[PDB]
């Protein structure tokens, strides 16, 4: 059924699974019109489909042209997400297809179930976890490829860089969610923490800087300090 | 007018005949029901006084044979049987009629209720939902499951309603996922009406039969079916105009007849609020919306 803290280790077992987050699929700016009305302008978006065990990220870029002439875009965005996830699963070899797809928002359940009718053995599940995947667009190289796209495009990343050479997928996922939670709560300060030392650089083929084990402990501590600092500023604590 | 005579009433029982009911005492000199209107299906149903478990009954049509009830003390129920000797059947009934041992079907002349509840119900369609081919009448009870219920267990004793499932390949054309899930017109008009039922009269017949089994037996899978068939129409943007007008009449008389005190168990809040207030056809059920609002405003 739903996925929560009680079955958290299930994420890192050997059954292929994907998280699907649709937050960044339909993105708009809201502005006044010359006549003093309000209008939206869409910008490029993305589906965030992630294997939490391997770090493989299937980033489908949603180009603004897919919205042209369409109505009820927030509803259509869920069905377009489900369409694209279904197409991804069909494109994968059988032995690579997931056994479960976990959606981060419950409104994706029916659209994805209907698009996956042909896959009765793939479980579509919600989660009680509050996962910060909306912050994916705070990762500079992911934001860059989304905004520069001129047509629909799929780009593949490993969101863990080379961390699994040294840590488990449980620890890698925890690091990821802490980094994304910090970028979601205070993006400027989080990026400041990440690029504070010029000596540590982001490899051309990576998303995050090349921290040693000891530096990652320091970084993780500063991210937690950031989240607690913001929690205190928020609630006056 | 036709007659369902009873050999005896050895156990105390509440007898229903269509929407009417009356109590018979243990060993009371009761020998059946006369003046049953020809031209409609009917249902004669039972609830034992000493064990309200298992409401059960028989759907029949007096144009199809001579049927009577005799208690079976082995299986512990009132059974319908067919008398093929017509001369014998007439004499046993005339004797019962002369000794005034029968109740009269108490139809008021003004009263079209039973016609309005059974307008599209035919015996031949009942006999395909309830498969027991050696009898001309059909047994239904409180506990019989539906084929769809059994899929989610004795198939010989099931209610073979048409399976409706909004998240199934039957309901959803590949490539029209969003379209077909948000607008059920394809599923309603092509799969169900053109494909399975052949016409709206057969669709309404099954709908009306499902309601009646829900109301008279408390059959839960029948209530599920009734609501599903309502929702499938209301959730379709394209429905023939005569179908919506007829649906409003059908539903109005069902809601009018429902016992007020069974509303909590026989009515699905989600379906009705969706159908009356959110669906494509939210404005097409004026009569049903008015009686629902005046009679069951809590549900809404
Ligand atoms: N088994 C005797 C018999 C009784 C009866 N009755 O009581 O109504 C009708 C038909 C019949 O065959």
């Amino acid at each position: 059924g739903a996925m929560n803290s009680s079955n958290y280790a299930e994420l890192f077992n050997n059954d292929i699974k994907l998280f699907v987050d649709d937050t960044n699929v339909y993105r708009v700016t809201v502005h006044k019109t010359f006549e003093g009305n309000v209008a939206t302008k869409a910008i490029n978006g993305c589906i965030f489909t992630l294997n939490p065990k391997t770090g493989h990220l299937f980033l489908k870029i949603i180009h603004t042209s897919v919205w042209a002439g369409q109505k009820r875009l927030s509803q259509l965005a869920k069905w377009k997400t489900a369409e694209e996830v279904s197409a991804l699963v069909r494109s994968l070899p059988k032995e690579e297809q997931p056994k479960q797809i976990i959606v981060t928002r419950k409104a994706m359940l029916d659209p994805l179930e209907v698009h996956m009718l042909d896959f009765p053995n793939i479980a579509i599940r919600p989660t009680e976890l509050r996962l910060p995947f909306s912050a994916a667009m705070s990762i500079d190289k992911l934001s860059d490829v989304v905004m520069k796209a001129t047509e629909p495009q799929m780009v593949l990343f490993n969101i863990y860089d080379d961390w699994l050479d040294r840590i488990s997928s449980y620890t890698a996922f925890s690091r990821l969610t802490l980094l994304l939670r910090a970028l979601k709560t205070n993006e400027e300060s989080a990026k400041m923490i990440l690029l504070s030392d010029p000596t540590i650089t982001i490899k051309s083929y990576h998303l995050w800087p090349s921290f040693t084990d000891e530096q990652w402990i320091t970084i993780e501590s500063q991210m937690r300090d950031l989240i607690l600092t913001e929690y205190g500023r928020k609630y006056n604590v | 007018m036709n007659t369902v005579p009873f050999t005896s009433a050895p156990i105390e029982v509440t007898i229903g005949i269509d929407q009417y009911s009356f109590n018979v005492k243990e060993n009371q000199p009761f020998h059946g029901i006369k003046d049953i209107p020809i031209g409609h299906v009917h249902v004669i149903h039972f609830q034992h006084a000493d064990n309200s478990s298992m409401r059960y009954g028989y759907w029949f049509d007096c144009r199809m044979g001579n049927f009577y009830i005799q208690y079976d003390p082995k299986d512990g129920l009132y059974k319908m049987m067919e008398e093929r000797d017509g001369a014998k059947f007439e004499n046993i009934v005339h004797n019962f009629k002369e000794r005034q041992m029968m109740v009269s079907y108490p139809k008021i002349d003004e009263d079209d209720t039973w016609y309005n509840l059974t307008e599209f119900v035919q015996m031949d369609k009942i006999r395909k939902i309830v498969r027991k081919d050696e009898n001309q009448f059909s047994y239904v009870d409180s506990s019989m499951t539906t084929v769809q219920e059994n899929e989610l267990s004795d198939p010989a004793h099931s209610l073979n309603y048409t399976v409706i499932n909004f998240k199934s390949r039957e309901a959803i054309r590949p490539g029209h996922e969003m379209e077909d899930f948000l607008d059920k017109s394809y599923y309603l008009n092509t799969v169900m009406l053109q494909g399975i039922f052949k016409n709206s009269s057969n669709y309404f017949g099954e709908l009306q039969f499902a309601f009646l089994n829900a109301m008279f037996f408390g059959n839960y899978g029948s209530s599920l079916q009734w609501h599903a068939m309502i929702e499938l129409i209301c959730s379709s943007a394209t429905v023939p105009k005569h179908m919506l007008d007829k649906l409003d009449e059908i539903l109005y008389y069902q809601i009018k007849t429902l016992p007020e005190q069974y509303s909590d168990i026989l009515l699905n809040e989600r379906v009705w609020n969706i159908c009356l207030y959110s669906s494509f056809q939210k404005n097409s059920l004026h009569n049903t919306e008015k009686i629902m609002e005046n009679k069951y405003p809590e549900l809404l």
